[PDB]
């Protein structure tokens, strides 16, 4: 239990920021006819806190005492696919998306389950079981039209609040009946208001420019500076001024390999470069991860002239990647594009 | 009826747009007239050899080689050499201990060579040493109980011990739990009653006929006792159970877990069941001991291979068991038995190799097994073929079918050895010249980079054989990938394509083959120019080698350009560190991975840096100051660097 | 009095017979020669001859016991988990007396319709009893059979007809049928199928039995494909950038009732071996390959077609 | 218990859509001799093509007969077609006797809605013109589209087609206003207007905004940074410093904008879309908007793919700051 967890909030009254939004989605549920939610925002903004809290504003207490789950279902193909779940006797939270393009059996036939559980259970209290689809946004068309034709079937029976970090790959007939909730990564003084409510809370007392650097560093995202913060309660007792700020290991890898590539212009450092990809994809990291790094990190070289073909080619290679399936290919190929760029510009 | 289906529509007058005319720019009223006179094709005929690769002369005497291979018995000389050979290509392996062994299971043929060199003792085995160990130690157990019993019975007329009445084994196929249990057991004197998928295994057909095999004795304790009753409905000798392949279980098979979860609670004789899904020991509601095969180590199995070789009379190297035990992912079973189709067909190449570390060498064995013998001409090699210049139509047609082989299989043959199959040279890890010596660089980097971007448009903008990501998600993910084959006996009905899947095969291999020709041939005009270059004192072959691990040099060619128990351990490390209770519940997961594990790492790492300065005992104590309950060996893992 | 059809009235006989994967072709025969036979499993094209080899293989092994000491299961028959279950346990389990080196062989052909519980039994009835029962089974898609069966196997790999052997059973089967011919029908049936002696010899037999000789225009009028000397000079416009001519001739290609199927796949094999220089004929490749995967996802209009055709010509006008 | 708003306050009966003067007048010709034909219904949403034949199907059956002789189905199915197929053989199958009180016994023909017809291939086409064909005298088919030409031949002329066209900004202004007086929602004409303006002429997504904001924001005004909020729409003041970033030429103050604008949490689509909406309405040179506007469909086929939003935003930007700085 860390502090990105022990001290989360469970409550609507708790959250310090978005309060004019906290209050919207208390008095919402007060109607209680509250519909489908898509909720997007950035990755740390406060999604997955904002759904617990309106889970336990909309259901008793019992929603924090949950269970873990192991369905396994079959394909229309005839496997037997298995796929963890986390669900309580209030609410059932599935990841679709762990079934590749299979994601339409975890959509259809798991919202059935729930279906026929909240037939089978009666307590009084609420007349839906919530289904929470973490991760909405990598789901394929095929498997949005299913689930567009069950939250067409199935809306008196269950309610859907799906969390996504965009609504780009969302099919505009989901977003035609779900409830938008912008949640905006909160902005700098609100992390550190959180990080000084945290501390002082843990018995310690950190100042405001380290606070300040820390929200700094994370770039909004609320959740990598509460583990910074951690990271820094461990290497020190004191909240001192010359704090270093753990930076990001797999980051400072990623840096690495772009003075790797920036350094020498040879193939034999295009197969290192090779190598140190193929090691940081083995660490399970999604490949756009690595693609907006190393954007982010070769666009510090470049002169003003270069940034903007550099980023077209970044953003062409990446939906060649989206659309392909070894994403070493369209990496690498990136690698040697910009390569072959930067060795034409530097010769005249 | 066939009533008025009238187009209404709103048309009110105005509106400039509902009665349009042809415009009268003269653009759009000079209409081109249509022709529709092609070539006639009564008059051109189509010759011979113009959309195939017929040619007039035809090729005779050089195929249909037929072997008449009759292999003299090697003697003790040459057996010793061969001997001496292996040990030193494999210093680790205990050589002398096995090969009486293996003499004397060979001491017209009716067995497979599985059951023919089937280990006996669990000794004999290769591999896995600390699992069959355990499983030896558990059986010598039973076997002291059961001893034990007879001993109170002819005097008569159990936290501390541990025994739970079962191991559940898991691991790969063909890795050998069978052939372990079964060594085993004859090694020690059980009898197993085995229970197959084969075999119908309904609850009340098991229970009713095999709950006294535990709970009674065997009536024939002396004499035939190692044999084995598979189980089917349509000094002495201890009972012993065993399910094979547990995890199958059909709609036929009514109440299968409920019954052996009955055997689990009444038994009172072993208990063994062997199943490769790595989900049974999850779903599975029981008390047993556990017990795990990994895959064995590829040179061990290869000098265990090379050694059934020996023992037939015929010799080989090492590297080329190494590719076959790759290709097939180490499984013995597989490896074996293509191994016994190969050497009595009676051989592939006779090539002699003089190695000292005598017969010929028997290399060539991967080629047949990808079936690339049926492509090329036995004189042709694959990498003397890969390193030429292709020319001819018969050529483009060999190369084209040996990439459409290799692209069914989903496999990239021409990207995973392409250090090996540049022209370049490729060495081991451990002023105007300048500026035309950077010009070949540039050159060389150019044909590179064009090839590769001829690949991602392969992978992207080309259709695969077969459906990429299909059942879990793409490669390097913690989410699932244990997709167990299918259960039921109900049929697919699927309405997938057909055609889309050879025309797409052929349509990457000709366009990879094309790209990594012209990335060849632009490469070899860079190269014949460097002979200027070393003329001129400078030489960028350093610029110009290619750096690749020595575990990719011991094979002749690979599957995969990258390392796959590096990912199999890192897979292992988030799935673990990740199963622990309290970060069990976080539910984002792409957050969960790139916050988490890299801050838990930098904690290890910064907790292992206090410890080696002789600080204070407490320090080691955040880990379980937080209830973080972390098994220590993974917190290591954690602590070491990032690769 | 029946015409039985060229396909089963020459079909060959012994393992010497085959053409086509020489070093396979060969291990079938010196192990019907010698015997004890491992369970192997053919995977290869549709008419590379499987089932001829796993027959030849097994009558050669074992000669007058072959009515008793075969069984033999194609998709026409049910092969369901009870069959495996029963029937070919209780084959296995039977006893018939052999000579030597000679065990009862189960055909199990097209395991690919083997449904994956079937397989799943399977695997321990081929395990056990390989003492005296020996399986050969065959498939087209060795990935749709289970993992379990391949590792209880051995893997023989077919490939496609090279067209010199094609061509040399196609002339001896005209020898043997006083088939008059020119070799412009030669190569329209070798055109016509692709490294496939079925294909090949139905063809064959059919424009025989139509118009009676052999040239391409009778092939042509029996096969029915888009015709590959109009394709040919689709793609030596499109090589000159001739984009009217060559949408002329596709214009009378789509009035003619082709799919965009075939006529991308003729497109693709006709430009396979046309002459032109190595770079062009990848980029064609490559662009051909992109419009057939958009054929393939759905979209398949006379626009996708042309907008194709525009590609072609545009690469070879611009460097 | 309750129901969504946009259900709730459609008309019960014919004649009672406004805004439709022929349209209605053959539906009412067609009811008066109880007898429907097969009826295409083509027109840009939120115009009232369900509202009328579901009032069709509620004035010529009864109102206990109404959901029980249609069936409402979609043509996106995941399955393909047989289980479309399926469905509609197994209600066409199933007869349910019925009586009518008011007079008029109810005619014999079961009706089918299916929605979204304009997305579905010409072989599922096909053997949907075989289906009906099949049933012709005993269910007569309702298919709803906003575009008529992806309609193929033999379903198109075998059915009675009927335009569409969508409201005005001063009819639907009018009916949001009789909604919310109808609701008790303290309401002013600008929240109304700004909520025709953001819905884009779409009456169905004006309403849902609308249920949804006097939801979120119970008994409290309806502001316009609620509706900005639930519509999707990006800002215009966003809008104008992405316009303002391109035009300065400096790629670092472009990141900032586009970083600002992920951070926000705005959807890269609906950036696309408000891009578009400005760069086609401004006095930028042809040459310009082509380049600007070819770049702009490229990305959204790349983000309806599913690529990433910020490099997608990236390269959009830079393209559009290079087209502009190039005459500078
Ligand atoms: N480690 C090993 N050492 C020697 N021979 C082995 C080894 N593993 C497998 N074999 C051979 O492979 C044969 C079959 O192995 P099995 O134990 O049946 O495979 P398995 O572990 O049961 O996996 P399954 O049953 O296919 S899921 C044995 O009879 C041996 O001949
Ligand atoms: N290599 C070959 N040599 C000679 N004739 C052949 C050859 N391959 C096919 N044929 C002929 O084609 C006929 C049919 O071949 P089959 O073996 O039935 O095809 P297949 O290999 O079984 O592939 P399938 O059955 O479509 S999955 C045979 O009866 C022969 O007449
Ligand atoms: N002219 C109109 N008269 C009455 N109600 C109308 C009119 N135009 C729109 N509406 C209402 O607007 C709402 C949405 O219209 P619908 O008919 O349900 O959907 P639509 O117009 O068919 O657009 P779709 O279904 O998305 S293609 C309903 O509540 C209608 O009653
Ligand atoms: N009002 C708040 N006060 C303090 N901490 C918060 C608040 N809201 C969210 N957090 C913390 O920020 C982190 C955001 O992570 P998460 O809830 O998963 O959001 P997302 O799903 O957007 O990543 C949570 O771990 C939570 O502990
Ligand atoms: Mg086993
Ligand atoms: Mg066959
Ligand atoms: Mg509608």
């Amino acid at each position: 239990s860390l502090w990105v967890d022990k001290y989360r909030p469970c409550s609507l009254g708790r959250l310090d920021y978005h309060k004019e939004q906290a209050a919207q989605l208390r008095n919402l549920v007060q109607c209680g006819d509250f519909p489908h939610l898509l909720v997007y925002g950035p990755s740390g903004a406060g999604k997955k806190t904002r759904i617990m809290c309106i889970l336990r504003e909309l259901y008793g207490v019992g929603v924090e005492k949950l269970r873990i789950e192991h369905q396994t279902i079959t394909t229309p193909s005839k496997k037997k696919i298995e796929i963890s779940t986390i669900a309580s006797n209030y609410h059932l939270e599935v990841n679709p998306s762990d079934a590749g393009n299979s994601d339409r059996v975890v959509i259809q036939e798991m919202l059935k389950t729930v279906a026929q559980s909240q037939q089978l259970e009666t307590n009084s209290q609420r007349d839906f079981k919530v289904v929470l689809l973490t991760e909405v946004d990598k789901l394929t068309k095929d498997a949005q039209h299913a689930l567009r034709r069950t939250m067409e079937k199935y809306m008196s029976t269950c309610r859907l609040i799906l969390c996504c970090n965009s609504t780009s790959k969302v099919i505009p007939p989901i977003r035609s009946r779900c409830l938008a909730v912008r949640v905006p990564a909160p902005s700098i003084e609100d992390i550190c208001h959180v990080l000084s409510t945290v501390c002082k809370k843990e018995g310690l007392n950190l100042p405001s420019q380290l606070a300040h650097r820390l929200a700094e560093k994370s770039c909004r995202n609320l959740r990598k500076a509460l583990l910074m913060c951690e990271a820094c309660r461990v290497q020190q007792y004191p909240f001192t001024a010359d704090q270093e700020i753990p930076e990001t290991d797999w980051e400072v890898y990623l840096r690495e390999t772009a003075n790797a590539i920036v350094s020498q212009q040879t193939p034999q450092r295009l197969l290192e470069v090779r190598g140190r990809l193929y090691e940081l994809l083995t660490h399970c990291i999604p490949p756009e991860i690595i693609m907006k790094g190393l954007l982010s990190e070769l666009l510090h070289n470049c002169d003003g002239q270069l940034k903007g073909e550099v980023a077209q080619m970044a953003a062409y290679y990446e939906h060649r990647l989206q659309l392909g399936s070894k994403a070493i290919y369209h990496l690498e190929a990136f690698v040697a594009k910009f390569m072959a760029l930067y060795k034409k510009f530097m010769e005249d | 009826s066939f009533q008025r289906v009238v187009h209404v529509q709103q048309k009110d007058d105005g509106c400039c747009l509902w009665h349009l005319k042809p415009p009268s720019c003269p653009l759009l009223t000079k209409f081109k007239e249509l022709n529709t006179k092609v070539i006639d094709l009564s008059k051109c005929g189509i010759a011979l050899g113009e959309f195939s690769t017929l040619n007039s002369k035809l090729k005779s005497g050089n195929s249909a080689a037929v072997f008449m291979r009759t292999r003299k018995e090697f003697t003790e000389e040459v057996r010793n050499l061969l001997l001496e050979e292996i040990r030193w290509s494999n210093p680790e392996f205990s050589l002398k201990k096995y090969f009486p062994l293996l003499l004397k299971k060979q001491i017209t043929e009716d067995m497979l060579w599985t059951e023919k060199y089937q280990p006996q003792t669990a000794s004999e085995l290769i591999g896995n040493e600390l699992a069959i160990k355990k499983l030896h130690s558990w059986l010598k157990d039973w076997k002291r109980r059961a001893e034990l019993e007879e001993r109170q019975n002819l005097k008569g007329k159990e936290e501390e011990s541990r025994l739970c009445n079962t191991v559940l084994i898991t691991g790969p196929t063909g890795v050998g739990k069978t052939a372990a249990v079964y060594a085993c057991a004859q090694e020690l004197g059980f009898k197993i009653f085995e229970v197959n998928a084969s075999s119908q295994r309904s609850g009340r057909q098991i229970l009713s006929q095999l709950k006294e095999a535990t709970q009674s004795h065997q009536v024939d304790k002396q004499g035939v006792n190692s044999q084995k009753p598979c189980f089917f409905n349509s000094k002495n000798a201890t009972s012993l159970i065993l399910f094979e392949e547990v995890d199958v279980i059909f709609d036929e098979d009514a109440g299968f877990l409920n019954a052996i979860k009955t055997f689990m609670a009444t038994t009172k004789r072993p208990v063994i069941l062997t199943t490769s899904d790595p989900t049974f020991s999850l779903m599975f509601d029981g008390c047993f001991e556990e017990i795990k095969f990994s895959t064995p180590s590829l040179l061990n199995v290869a000098s265990y291979l090379q050694m059934i070789c020996l023992t037939e009379n015929f010799r080989t190297d090492v590297k080329d068991f190494v590719t076959l035990l790759t290709a097939n992912t180490c499984d013995i079973r597989k490896s074996i038995l293509y191994l016994q189709f190969w050497i009595r067909s009676g051989g592939g190449v006779l090539e002699e190799r003089p190695l000292t570390l005598l017969p010929k060498c028997d290399s060539g064995c991967a080629e047949t097994l990808f079936g690339l013998k049926n492509i090329f001409s036995p004189s042709e090699d694959l990498f003397s073929f890969l390193k030429h210049k292709i020319t001819m139509k018969e050529e483009w047609h060999k190369f084209i079918q040996l990439l459409t082989e290799f692209q069914m299989r989903n496999v990239d043959f021409l990207y995973s050895n392409l250090e090996f199959i540049l022209p370049l040279p490729v060495d081991t890890i451990p002023t105007t010249a300048g500026k035309k010596c950077s010009a070949l660089v540039s050159h060389c980097l150019n044909s590179l980079s064009e090839f590769m971007d001829n690949m991602s448009f392969l992978d992207a903008l080309l259709t695969d054989v077969r459906e990429q990501n299909k059942y879990g998600r793409n490669d390097f993910s913690w989410t699932n990938g244990k997709v167990t084959s299918g259960l039921c006996d109900e049929f697919s009905l699927e309405s997938n394509d057909g055609w889309t899947s050879q025309s797409s095969g052929e349509l990457k291999a000709a366009a990879e083959a094309l790209s990594f020709t012209k990335c060849s041939s632009a490469i070899s005009k860079a190269l014949e120019t460097l002979n200027s270059c070393k003329k001129l004192g400078r030489d960028p072959t350093n610029d110009l080698t290619f750096y690749v691990s020595q575990k990719r040099n011991n094979v002749y060619f690979s599957q995969s350009a990258a390392n796959l128990d590096n990912a199999w351990k890192r897979i292992s490390v988030i799935k673990s560190v990740f199963s622990s209770r309290s970060l069990l519940y976080v539910g984002n997961r792409q957050a969960s991975i790139i916050e988490y594990l890299p801050t838990l790492r930098n904690i290890c790492k910064t907790e292992k840096l206090k410890e080696q300065g002789k600080s204070k005992r407490r320090f080691l104590h955040y880990f379980e100051g937080i209830h973080l309950d972390i098994p220590k060996e993974t917190v290591n893992t954690l602590a070491a660097d990032f690769p | 009095h029946y015409e039985l059809p060229w396909v089963e009235k020459y079909r060959p006989v012994k393992l010497n017979e085959i053409v086509g994967n020489e070093d396979t072709v060969s291990r079938l025969e010196v192990f019907a020669r010698e015997g004890n036979v491992p369970n192997i499993i053919i995977a290869g094209p549709p008419g590379t001859g499987k089932t001829t080899s796993i027959l030849c293989l097994a009558r050669a092994l074992l000669g007058p016991a072959l009515k008793d000491a075969m069984l033999e299961l194609n998709a026409s028959n049910d092969r369901g988990i009870d069959v495996v279950r029963n029937k070919i346990k209780m084959f296995a389990q039977q006893k018939v007396t052999l000579p030597k080196g000679r065990h009862k062989i189960i055909i199990l052909d097209e395991a690919d319709s083997m449904t994956d519980g079937a397989q799943q039994a399977l695997r321990r009835t081929m395990e056990i009893y390989s003492k005296t029962t020996r399986f050969a089974l065959a498939c087209n898609a060795s990935d749709k059979i289970i993992e379990p069966i391949q590792s209880r196997c051995a893997v023989l790999r077919y490939t496609k007809l090279t067209d010199a052997q094609i061509l040399t059973r196609l002339m001896n089967v005209i020898e043997k049928e006083r088939v008059p011919y020119t070799d412009d029908g030669l190569e329209a049936i070798i055109f016509t199928a692709q490294g496939d002696m079925r294909q090949a010899l139905n063809n064959l037999q059919s424009t025989f039995s139509g118009f009676g000789f052999i040239n391409s225009e009778n092939v042509f009028k029996v096969c029915d494909e888009p015709h590959p000397l109009l394709v040919k000079e689709m793609i030596q416009h499109c090589v000159n950038a001739n984009i009217d001519e060559a949408y002329k001739i596709l214009a009378h290609l789509w009035h003619l009732g082709y799919s965009p199927e075939d006529i991308i796949g003729n497109i693709f094999r006709v430009c396979k071996t046309f002459q032109m220089a190595e770079y062009l004929k990848l980029e064609f490749i490559k662009e051909i390959g992109y419009t057939h995967m958009k054929i393939a996802e759905g979209v398949n209009s006379l626009l996708q077609m042309a907008g194709l055709l525009a590609r072609l010509c545009q690469k070879t006008m611009a460097p | 218990k309750p129901v969504p708003w946009v259900e709730k306050y459609r008309p019960k009966c014919v004649d009672e859509v406004a805004f439709q003067e022929e349209v209605v007048a053959v539906l009412k010709k067609s009811l008066e001799g109880a007898d429907l034909p097969n009826l295409l219904f083509y027109g840009p949403p939120g115009t009232g093509k369900t509202s009328t034949i579901l009032a069709a199907a509620r004035e010529l059956f009864g109102p206990e007969l109404f959901r029980l002789r249609v069936l409402e189905l979609n043509a996106s199915d995941e399955r393909g077609i047989q289980v479309v197929r399926e469905k509609v053989k197994n209600f066409a199958q199933l007869t349910v006797s019925g009586s009518r009180s008011d007079g008029k016994p109810c005619p014999p023909f079961k009706i089918v809605i299916l929605d979204e017809a304009d997305s579905m291939t010409s072989a599922a086409q096909a053997a949907l013109r075989r289906t009906m064909e099949k049933e012709s005298k005993t269910t007569r088919f309702c298919l709803i589209c906003n575009y008529v030409s992806r309609i193929i031949e033999p379903l198109t002329s075998r059915c009675s087609k009927f335009r569409f066209k969508p409201l005005s900004d001063k009819i639907q202004q009018q009916r949001l206003l009789d909604i919310a007086k109808k609701e008790n929602v303290k309401i002013s004409d600008e929240g109304i207007a700004y909520l025709v303006k953001v819905s884009e002429g779409d009456l169905r997504k004006a309403i849902t905004f609308l249920q949804s904001a006097t939801r979120l924001t119970g008994g409290k005004e309806i502001t316009e940074k609620v509706i900005t909020d639930i519509a999707g729409v990006i800002p215009a003041e966003k809008i104008d410093g992405v316009f303002a970033a391109c035009q300065s030429g400096s790629f670092d103050k472009l990141e900032a904008v586009v970083k600002d604008l992920i951070d926000e949490g705005h959807a890269a689509t609906q950036l696309v879309n408000q891009l578009h909406d400005v760069v086609v309405e401004n006095n930028l040179s042809d040459k310009q908007k082509s380049i600007i506007t070819e770049k702009l469909a490229e990305v959204d086929k790349c983000l309806a793919d599913g690529a990433d939003e910020h490099l997608q935003l990236i390269s959009l930007c830079a393209t559009v700051m290079q087209q502009l700085s190039q005459n500078c």
